[PDB]
């Protein structure tokens, strides 16, 4: 069947404007985007400490 | 008659695309801001002002010497 991805035009009235308004003049976005997502560092790493340690394998 | 598929437990996982949290947007913002830089310039005019005082007086004993 179907599926549209990315066909939708904009609101265009008073109200939702200013919402992309702050958007672009203010950085709402790459902020709470990228400032957040990669920080996040705060996982374990996942390192097979080679010359002792080795990786599974199967039969 | 060892073979795989179980006779249930499942899910499934979605399939769905949802993060649209938000977010402090319109006319919330823009009215932080202004309530924060004009907070700014209020603590400015305590100080430029007041270290216009202590300058007149750093010329005062200038010129009280100098006969």
């Amino acid at each position: 069947t179907y599926k549209y991805v990315n066909l939708r035009e904009p609101s265009m009235d008073m109200k939702s404007v200013t919402d992309r308004a702050a958007q672009t003049l203010l950085w709402t976005e790459l902020i709470r985007g990228l400032g957040m997502t990669l920080s996040y560092l705060f996982r374990e790493p996942a390192t097979i400490n080679y010359p002792f340690e080795k990786g599974p394998l199967s039969p | 008659k060892q073979d795989m598929p179980p006779v249930g437990g499942y899910g499934p996982i979605d399939y769905k695309r949802n993060l649209p949290r938000r977010g402090l947007s319109g006319y919330s913002m823009f009215a932080v801001g202004i309530g924060a830089l004009l907070f700014g310039y209020w603590s400015m005019m305590k100080w430029n002002r007041e270290r216009r005082r202590l300058q007149i007086e750093d010329f005062e004993a200038r010129i009280a010497l100098m006969p």
